[PDB]
């Protein structure tokens, strides 16, 4: 690690990992980043100059979600390459296993922002491959450290699935997940399944749950395993959901309603092709 | 100390060759995975 | 699946998976197996004949553990090839991912038996590679279906670690684990760690726990994660054990004392070389 | 229906060629894994 | 029987995808040869 | 083989091998080709129309050699892609081991023509990779069947080396050579070496010959072997040239002066970069 | 200077491990050639 | 090269190449070898002692050919491992591309000897794989330097084919051939084909020649090419043998009757299986 601290907007954020900022920018202990267009700089002088020069107050895409002060922007890597590359370099500072930074054309980026009078301030994001061979509805996912543990991570996951639903497709985050990634997804999956298993008056196969939620059969099964809703007969695992098991887990710390939730009506997005 | 050029073209120039590096590594891995899959499954 | 049922001793056991019993023995719906030497047969006539002919009442090895009616035998694959091959074919009926059946020379087998007036009756086993490149103190592990859910599985795991302890070595089961394998190990690991974290009056690093138990640092970490004893700072995970977290988990279903335990004094084994 | 020969030698004969099959497959995989490790790590 | 369009653009259109096919096969062989050279020389 | 005959200029030429002419052009028994721009056609009607429409009377490049009625044109595959692709498809009809047809940008083509009042009529060619990893001064080489056995093949080889000389580089044709390719080169190499070994008043190492001729040390050695000018001591081969061996081979069928020779003064070419 | 033991057993002992070395290299090459043939021919 | 000279029988022979004589025997400048059993030694003292101790006066196999003072012995690598390994180490001193020295069980060795009152003195040999995937009737072939250029090499080649004939099989030496190997085979092949093409009153296809001689179709074709007995039509090569071409080549240096020839009646060998 060479760059271990960044200045973005009014935040001083300590870097978690290495990021391959090009040339001599990778060797500087601190970097200054524009909170709107995400360009990186060596010196403070050029930062204080850029504030009164930059022509952006939002990410360079369509506002596809708006409720309250939350807005989500869709940025296509082909149309705004420079922006997404800068985002990916920023993102790598907090992701151990991020592989791509510059080949951004095949990717589409969904930026989470909080909006006020000044503009739309970046909170986090997730990236998504347009054509995924493994059916990955998320590639990397991130909530910037100052905004963490507010529920924004579970919003972004919930958001990625809402896209998948509107695409009539199942999806799963790129593996492997980090420890905080596992906790976030498992928490989200439990909440979704428990809400369905509480209300649904009918027979449910694992297949149905997948179609209802866009969660994969694999992710559903392992979620049900951790909720003690799977029994084992001759090696093979079969679903066993009871009103008692649902009731108990609803009161446990294994059930938690997300502080911030995606409201379907507030989504203003059309699926591609 | 010094003022920096933050024009798009500056970034486009120092990213272009790195963008090509990744594309080549991605072609390498696609071929490597395809070759591995063929060799083990026979 | 062609052979879906076996007769061994007085048990009729339904087969869970395929097993490559050679030639036309693989195509028979039912097979008869001697409970002592584990030889397989097509017809019942040859089974009822073999009972009054067989010259074994125990597995063909050293009795290395004896307490009450429990005995454990160490069988070297090089000395008793035929027996271990037959065991491996039997074993495959209940293991989805068992790969080796006939190359048994590099392996040593530890047979769990219940002993009475008649002899030592096979309950389960685990196999172990003499020279493991990945440090696997267990290759496959099995409790025969009629003996399952009595605690014998957790005994065999506990037994495998006792061997590792006496070899001044760390060890881990061969990955990947089956769903019942995961449950068994996680249950064992939790119990071991909780017993230590309850009693030890001193500073403990993950390194120490590994040396005390022969459990790998990886298996220790993930165990502690599930016991909520790991916090997260800048991505990296650090240990956080409190008397409250220990107390709470001791009363939970995440703590359970094994019904059958390895008694160190009753082990009569010398480590190799 | 028929009585079966349960002598050791019978089992040794129908297992010998299968024992050799596994040994060859084990040599194959050792080489395959070693080759994969060399190619990806450069 | 029929008159044929012999404009450049006609040829450019029916050759473009074949030109791409060869380029991909050339990348394949370059990688394949490089991999072979690494594996045998150790 | 599907297309086994072509009409080019006033020639009916029987095809030697398969050529992957695209789409349904590959399935026609006969194809019509313009002798100037080399475009291929299904029907005769479009050929007789094209004669009074085509705007070329030469290959689309620089005339880099002119003596008598012989002219050689340099065509860069990047500037005149369509032409070179058509040439490569034509060429494949007489080359068993030609691999490239459409990826012509990395190649430069040298077209041999006979010139009269009408235009410059294609006789043969050789292709050359701009950046060759193996140092190949020729990739494919061809004299069209109606022009064969006049000396034009040995002219093209001699021409390829003249380029190499002017580039201060050694060079060798792409291997493997066809039977007619071997005969042509061996014939050329013998003549060059014999002319030098007859006239040179000094000591010559294999290194010098290479620098004088741009022929590789390998091709020189094997040429000398066939001229009986190599003796063998403890496995290793050493040069042994005597006035007797030179004299004898000058009168043999192993020496033959090319009917058509490259005249250095008539070359009007500058080497690249 | 010194008298040497030329018994068969002496040679058998200093050749045994070299005989095994070659056998392993021969298995390596057989697999390597078979793998190369599969990958190029598809 | 560390060992550059050997003493075998009464010969001092300079080594052509490196040979991996084991341990510190590979580092000695000179080695002493028994001419009968081929064992190697560091010091002369042990050599002069071994002469009056060794129990062999021939190679350890069947005498399968005897005419005049020439005898050929068949040695199976499985039965006389030590001998063949020593032979292979000796052989490597004069072969650049010999790969095998110790894995001699799959090989059978044919030793050429001159016989007198003392014993059968090794002149050269050829090795042969019992089961060849490529159909190699010779693996390595060698005439020891002091015996070279007497015709013994062409005898050994002629001998290898006589074996192939008696096995109703075609065969070819392992490629690649050394320069002296090429000269020897080409010389032999020419002589065989010319003798047949002179005498045979009938139609001969390349197929027939192969069956008559056990020479491969490939080796036959290239031999005919060098004898100018191949014409070329549309790339493909067709046989063209005339009484003039046969007559001319019979008087040339391209025809030479071997000084020593295999006499079929004097062969006392049965083919295996
Ligand atoms: C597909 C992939 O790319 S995997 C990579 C995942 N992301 C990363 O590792 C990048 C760095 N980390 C992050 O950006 C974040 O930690 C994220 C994206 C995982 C979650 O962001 P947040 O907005 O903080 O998550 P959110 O507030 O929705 O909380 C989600 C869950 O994680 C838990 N959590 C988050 N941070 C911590 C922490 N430091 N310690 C313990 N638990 C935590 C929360 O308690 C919550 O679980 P709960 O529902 O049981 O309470
Ligand atoms: C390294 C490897 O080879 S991985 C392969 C693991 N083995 C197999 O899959 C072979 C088939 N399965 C088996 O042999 C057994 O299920 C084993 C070996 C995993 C465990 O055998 P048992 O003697 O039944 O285990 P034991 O009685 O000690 O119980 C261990 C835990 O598994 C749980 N368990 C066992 N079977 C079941 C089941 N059918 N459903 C739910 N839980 C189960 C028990 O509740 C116990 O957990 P707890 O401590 O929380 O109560
Ligand atoms: C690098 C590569 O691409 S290798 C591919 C070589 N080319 C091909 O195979 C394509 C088809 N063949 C050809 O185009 C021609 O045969 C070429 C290019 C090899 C030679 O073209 P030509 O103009 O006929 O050659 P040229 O008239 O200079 O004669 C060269 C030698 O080949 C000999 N030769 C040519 N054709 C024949 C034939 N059909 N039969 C016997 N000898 C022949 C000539 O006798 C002459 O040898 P010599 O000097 O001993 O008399
Ligand atoms: C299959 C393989 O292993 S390929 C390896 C071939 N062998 C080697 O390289 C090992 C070292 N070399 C040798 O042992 C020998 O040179 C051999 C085996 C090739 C031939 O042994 P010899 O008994 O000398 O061959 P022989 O006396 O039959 O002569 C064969 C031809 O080679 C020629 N020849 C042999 N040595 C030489 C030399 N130093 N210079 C020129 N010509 C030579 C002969 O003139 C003869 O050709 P000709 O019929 O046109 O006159
Ligand atoms: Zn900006
Ligand atoms: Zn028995
Ligand atoms: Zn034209
Ligand atoms: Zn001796």
């Amino acid at each position: 690690k060479y760059v271990d601290k960044i200045h973005i907007g009014n935040y001083e954020i300590d870097a978690w990992y290495f990021s391959p900022f090009p040339e001599d920018y990778g060797k500087q202990p601190k970097l200054w980043l524009c909170e709107y267009c995400l360009k990186y700089m060596k010196y403070e002088k050029s930062y204080r100059f850029h504030l009164g020069q930059c022509q952006w107050r939002q990410p360079p895409g369509k506002e596809i979600y708006r409720k309250s002060n939350i807005s989500v922007y869709e940025v296509d890597g082909k149309d705004h390459k420079i922006y997404c590359q800068n985002l990916c370099l920023l993102a790598k500072l907090f992701l151990d296993h991020k592989t791509l930074y510059f080949d951004v054309e095949p990717f589409v980026f969904y930026i989470l922002t909080e909006v006020d009078r000044q503009g739309a301030h970046i909170v986090g994001y997730f990236s998504k491959e347009k054509e995924s061979p493994d059916g990955n509805n998320v590639a990397c996912i991130l909530t910037l450290p100052p905004y963490q543990r507010r529920g924004y991570g579970k919003f972004l996951i919930a958001f990625s699935y809402e896209l998948s639903k509107l695409e009539s497709t199942v999806g799963s985050p790129e593996k492997p997940l980090s420890d905080l990634g596992k906790l976030s997804y498992r928490s989200y999956w439990s909440w979704v399944l428990l809400e369905i298993l509480r209300d649904f008056r009918g027979t449910l196969s694992i297949k149905d749950l997948s179609q209802m939620t866009s969660i994969t059969q694999n992710d559903i099964i392992s979620t049900l395993q951790s909720l003690n809703m799977v029994k084992y007969w001759k090696g093979q695992h079969v679903i066993c959901v009871t009103p008692k098991l649902v009731e108990e887990h609803l009161k446990s710390a294994q059930y938690k309603k997300p502080p911030i939730t995606v409201d379907s009506v507030c989504l203003k997005w059309a699926p591609p092709k | 100390d010094i003022l920096e050029n933050l024009d798009d073209s500056v970034f486009s120039k120092r990213h272009a060759k790195l963008e090509l590096d990744e594309k080549r590594r991605k072609r390498w891995d696609i071929q490597r995975i395809r070759e591995q899959r063929i060799l083990q499954r026979l």
